[PDB]
């Protein structure tokens, strides 16, 4: 599920703001992602 | 590092068990502060008797 495949076709770099992760809403923290990014 | 992972930004290699967020925050604080004193007295007194 990595996306060097894209870079090396493409030679574009990946939008680094994602959705999907988990937010802690007390401590307003991202933490590590539930939906699937391939 | 089997998967050669990568940060989204393709700045740096990272290790398969960490993940990074994109928090790219800088912060500036510059204070100047200038006290100048000067103080100049003069004094001159004459005194003639004939």
């Amino acid at each position: 599920t990595g996306f060097q495949i894209c870079k090396n076709a493409l030679k574009l770099p990946v939008l680094e703001v994602l959705p999907g992760g988990g937010w802690d809403n007390l401590r307003n923290v991202d933490m590590g992602r539930v939906m699937d990014l391939t | 590092y089997t998967n050669c992972k990568t940060t989204e930004d393709g700045q740096y290699i990272i290790p398969d068990e960490v993940y990074t967020i994109p928090q790219k925050e800088s912060n500036l604080e510059m204070n100047s502060e200038v006290l100048e004193s000067w103080m100049n007295y003069q004094s001159t007194t004459s005194l003639s008797i004939n």
